[PDB]
């Protein structure tokens, strides 16, 4: 499908983040989540020639439910699709976490899955409300103070926090990635630091509002999947 | 044929020394269950029923109960139904309307 | 004399051994439970949760596969392990005076068969078969109250039924199995803390702790949350 | 309909003046973040 | 004249009735979407008794990539470039079943970092 | 074989779930398109979830699949609340059947479930070309056109069971009874994958 | 007659105590629908209990039976007022050597189980106010046939009028 031909020289590597598949966990079994993770096998073995992936799980996809949440190789992959992170080690494909610093010689971008800053969003807050325009500078707090934003965070057994590695981490991006609104929001705020440009891309059943990033002049390009 | 009564018909019963109205005897509904025999009670008989098909008396026509006793033969063109009630329109249609309620 | 809300069947063991669905007028339906007098003690509550059960099921429809399939069920829930773990608890006198309800759980078995009568820790924090067993002396005493109460008049040996249940992608299966324990736990978590609320003011990230130092001998999701966090050490 | 005319007008783009057994490669992508760094927020080998 | 596209097309809608949605022909003629759009266009201009139309996808976008349910509207795209046809479909909705296909002769963009085996 | 009888399973749940989509007995709004009934369904079926009825679905099912040399041709009756007399009668086959021969050979996991995606959507296509009048009072009755069966004479005999799967085996025999036994007749494109050859037609009337 | 006899004197006394239960001419939860099976058949088969009614029935149906060789066109009424007309005529048509006794007892599974496609898809007037009469030829009747007897010998038609 072409603008021919523009759309193709801007568009980069694809970048999921969160929401691999949506199910809900009491009413699953094994071989619905194999349908579900087969046919997201179809789609990125499918879109693999085309446009290499990085994929992350985190928040409903299978995960630890938290943000240091280990992702899940070989469970999201057929048989066809398996043999080639064994073959490629990180290069068209590699599973990241919730967090991750994508680091393009220097523009450094964080991801979030969207569930941090949608639970504070909708699920827990009886207070500090005078919704996209309120939404967005959710995550724009939790940006600005590196905080402690969920209710149940880092959530491990064994090594959950070693005084090096915090879930909303202390080295700053260029641009965060928060997923999962009802609407789109895309503006940039500068601070005394950096510059910030700031994303919330919808999820995808709430007409998906789906987004170009960065790195030619530093600039944002939804445009309507549906 | 002159019929026997309207509502006395439990009285009647009662008459002659049954049960006026039954109550019925907890039935297995999976017969594999009372150990594949009514025998398995115990001191004295309880003699369980089941309402499955299995595990039923027939109709007692007179004093004797009645099957073929022979062979069943093989047909070469026959449409064979199923006999199970299915669920209404009726049913899904309630059913549908309890999800809100 | 009072008519006083009849009931349509009756257990009839003993004297003040009443059980059945008790009823005031002919308008009202889903007849009331009556569990007055009834010998049916300590009174650990389980046996009396499926008593209560087998009774409603046996009463409301008289039928008796329906009874199967729930009591084996509650052997595979004995036998599999899915325990809420205040289904047994014991308290001797040992120290009116209330130097009782001492911790005293035996669901918990015995892994090598060593120790007599002594599944003593609650909270015991180890793997599957030192929380749930199958061949005890409590087994013995769970399938002796539907036999002695209700199977006795009825004839059917629910000790058969114990006896024929006493003999009779995969690390993805680990992988969704830790998920549906882990939305579980998290559950069990979300209940501790709206619990837990009534001591905080309104604060919710310090209601993690308080939540996971909530101690009570009874209490019906603790001990569920105390092998949920059983599970996660291995 | 007239959106087939459009299609019947837009006759330009008989190809998009593409070989079309080329594939034109499209980025050089650099991606200094994969390799050379332990991720932070990433698991524990020993941990796992 | 490239009717050597169309009867296969035909067998598939016909013979069994599972959707074309793109990928049969790019498999079959590793021809440009362009010359796709021409190609499913040829196969509208030369239909004969469809038992259902298609609906397309539209050319034009304004920030918008929209496919029209409202086919006598003009669903936000006014000032109308193009539309590219595809999705033909017997059915009432218009569900392929996915499923992997060659793709090495079929890739119309290859990746930045080309697939090693190693 | 274990797999192929999988496969008629699935056939089958979509088959008659989406004859009774089609026909508008269970209401619309029940029906949602999914792949998940207990196993992987080919297409995206409307399937009303409903547990009675579904347990009665792969009931009628898991008795059909029990005999499964006796079956030449299954098939779904359409009889209106208002008379006995067949609406429709949807044609479906057991012919030439690879678990009558039980051949280990050929799986064709992609190829039976391609051949199955066309027989299920020729089965979309003519069930939306016969048009919607008096769309409500409708149901639902099964009937086998099958070439050599008698089992329903095993409830006598005198007969002593044991065991469950014999169980169900009775309430195979017991659940079928054969009837007594054209108007018009419409073409469907059937399955054509080499050992489940599914020949499958339409009735009318 | 012919090996015909005792399968159609338990059809008939099977579908009066089926008409019984379902068109309620007595209580219906006066009845035992648990532990008799007619034919080998999933449904209930609620016959009356009582020993004086079903000798009743069974003196009914083995002299109907007994006039089996010149009998007419049969029938039962349920009257409680003015109706004046058949509600349910399994008219027996007496046919006539064909061997059929297996197949026979098969198709009379069928013949009853429109019988209870007719009884349990059947609306409700009023409840227990009714009487049944076997007779040999509610505002509005309607029309109703059911299935066939094609493989018996003897053909019955099987309409049931109701109301
Ligand atoms: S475990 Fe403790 S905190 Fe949680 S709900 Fe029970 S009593 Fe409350």
């Amino acid at each position: 499908i072409n603008n021919k031909i523009d759309d193709i020289s801007l568009i980069g590597r694809l970048l999921i983040c969160g929401n691999s598949v949506d199910f809900d966990i009491k009413s699953v079994n094994k071989d619905e989540l194999m349908i579900s993770l087969t046919e997201f096998s179809k789609f990125l073995h499918n879109i693999l020639p085309s446009i290499s992936v990085d994929i992350m799980p985190g928040t409903n996809d299978p995960s630890d439910k938290s943000l240091p949440q280990q992702p899940f190789h070989k469970s999201l992959f057929d048989k066809s699709l398996e043999s080639y992170f064994n073959g490629s080690n990180k290069e068209i494909l590699n599973l990241v976490t919730n967090p991750y610093e994508f680091s393009y010689n220097g523009v450094d971008v964080l991801a979030v899955s969207g569930k941090n800053i949608n639970d504070i969003c909708k699920y827990v807050i009886p207070s500090n409300d005078n919704d996209i325009e309120h939404r967005l500078d959710l995550m724009e707090c939790t940006m600005k103070w590196q905080n402690i934003a969920p209710t149940a965070p880092d959530t491990l057994w064994c090594y959950p926090y070693t005084d090096k590695d915090p879930f909303v981490l202390d080295k700053w991006p260029h641009v965060y990635i928060v997923a999962n609104q009802p609407y789109f929001g895309t503006r940039v705020v500068e601070i005394g630091g950096k510059n910030i440009k700031i994303i919330s891309v919808p999820e995808f059943s709430s007409t998906g509002m789906i987004i170009l990033l960065d790195l030619e002049t530093l600039e944002a390009e939804t445009v309507k999947i549906d | 044929e002159p019929p026997f009564g309207y509502q006395d018909i439990l009285n009647k019963l009662e008459d002659e020394g049954f049960p006026k109205i039954d109550y019925k005897d907890p039935f297995f509904s999976n017969p594999v269950d009372l150990e594949n025999k009514p025998y398995a009670y115990a001191g004295k008989r309880f003699e369980i029923s089941s309402t499955h098909v299995s595990t039923r008396i027939p109709v007692q026509f007179g004093g004797e109960t009645v099957s073929v006793y022979n062979k069943p033969t093989f047909d070469m063109f026959s449409s064979w139904k199923y006999a199970l009630k299915p669920p209404t329109y009726d049913a899904v249609q309630k059913w549908y309307n309890k999800v809100p309620s | 004399l009072k008519f006083e809300k009849v009931y349509h069947p009756s257990i009839l063991i003993s004297k003040k051994r009443y059980v059945g669905f008790s009823y005031e007028s002919p308008s009202q339906t889903l007849p009331i439970f009556d569990a007055k007098g009834i010998e049916t003690r300590d009174g650990i509550p389980a046996q009396q949760k499926i008593i209560e059960k087998c009774i409603r099921l046996l009463f409301q429809t008289k039928d008796l596969s329906k009874i199967k399939k729930y009591l084996q069920n509650e052997f595979f829930k004995i036998q599999i392990g899915k325990v809420s773990a205040q289904d047994f608890c014991f308290a001797k006198e040992v120290k009116p005076q209330y130097k009782e309800r001492i911790p005293y759980l035996v669901v918990k078995g015995k892994q090598g068969q060593l120790l007599r009568e002594r599944c003593v820790s609650p909270e015991e924090f180890l793997e599957g078969e030192n929380l749930e067993l199958d061949s005890e002396y409590y087994i013995n005493k769970i399938l002796i109250p539907p036999l002695d109460r209700l199977f006795n008049l009825i004839g059917i040996n629910v000790g058969n039924w114990a006896q024929e249940i006493v003999k009779s992608t995969t690390t993805l299966s680990f992988l969704i199995k830790k998920l549906k324990r882990q939305k579980e736990y998290q559950t069990l978590k979300t209940v501790c803390r709206t619990c837990s609320y009534r001591y905080t003011s309104d604060a919710g990230i310090e209601n993690d702790h308080i939540a996971s130092k909530c101690n009570s001998y009874d209490c019906p999701v603790f001990y569920s949350r105390v092998k949920a966090e059983r599970y996660l050490r291995d | 309909h007239m959106d087939a005319l459009l299609t019947k007008f837009n006759e330009d783009r008989s190809l998009q003046d593409e070989n079309l057994s080329q594939p034109r490669t499209r980025v050089r992508i650099v991606d200094d973040n994969l390799y050379n760094k332990s991720n932070p927020f990433q698991l524990c080998y020993k941990k796992r | 004249m490239d009717q050597k596209a169309s009867y296969f097309i035909n067998e598939k809608l016909f013979t069994e009735v599972k959707p074309v949605l793109f990928t049969d022909l790019i498999h079959h003629l590793k021809i440009g979407p362009s010359m796709a759009k021409k190609l499913m266009f040829d196969y509208y201009k030369q239909t004969t008794n469809a038992k259902y139309n298609c609906v397309v996808i539209c050319c034009y976008k304004d920030q918008t990539i929209k496919i029209i349910h409202d086919l006598s509207n003009i669903p936000q795209q006014d000032s109308i470039i193009d539309c590219f046809i595809y999705a033909f479909n017997p059915m009432d909705s218009f569900i392929p079943y996915y499923d992997i296909i060659d793709q090495k002769d079929c890739l119309t963009i290859k990746n930045s970092y080309e697939l090693k085996v190693s | 074989n274990r797999w192929v009888e999988k496969w008629l399973r699935v056939y089958l749940k979509c088959y008659i779930n989406l004859i009774l989509f089609y026909r508008n007995v269970y209401p619309p709004q029940s029906f949602d398109y999914t792949t998940y009934q207990s196993f992987n369904l080919p297409q995206f079926v409307p399937i009303n979830r409903h547990p009675a009825l579904i347990d009665y679905i792969e009931e009628l099912i898991l008795d059909v699949l029990s005999k499964l040399t006796h079956v030449y041709r299954f098939s779904i009756c359409i009889i209106n609340k208002k008379n006995d007399l067949c609406i429709e009668k949807y044609v479906l086959d057991f012919s030439e059947l690879q678990h009558v021969d039980k051949d280990d050979q050929i799986i064709t996991e992609t190829e039976v479930f391609d051949e199955f995606r066309s027989s299920l959507n020729s089965l979309i296509m003519h069930l939306e070309k016969l048009p919607k009048v008096n769309d409500d009072t409708i149901t639902f009755e099964a009937v086998i056109n099958a070439i050599e069966l008698e089992l329903g004479h095993k409830l006598d005999r005198n007969r002593r069971v044991d065991s469950l799967e014999e169980k169900a085996e009775i309430e195979r025999d017991s659940n079928w009874v054969k009837c007594q036994e054209k108007i018009k007749l419409t073409s469907l494109v059937g399955s054509d994958v080499g050992p489940l050859i599914i020949h499958q037609f339409s009735e009318k009337l």
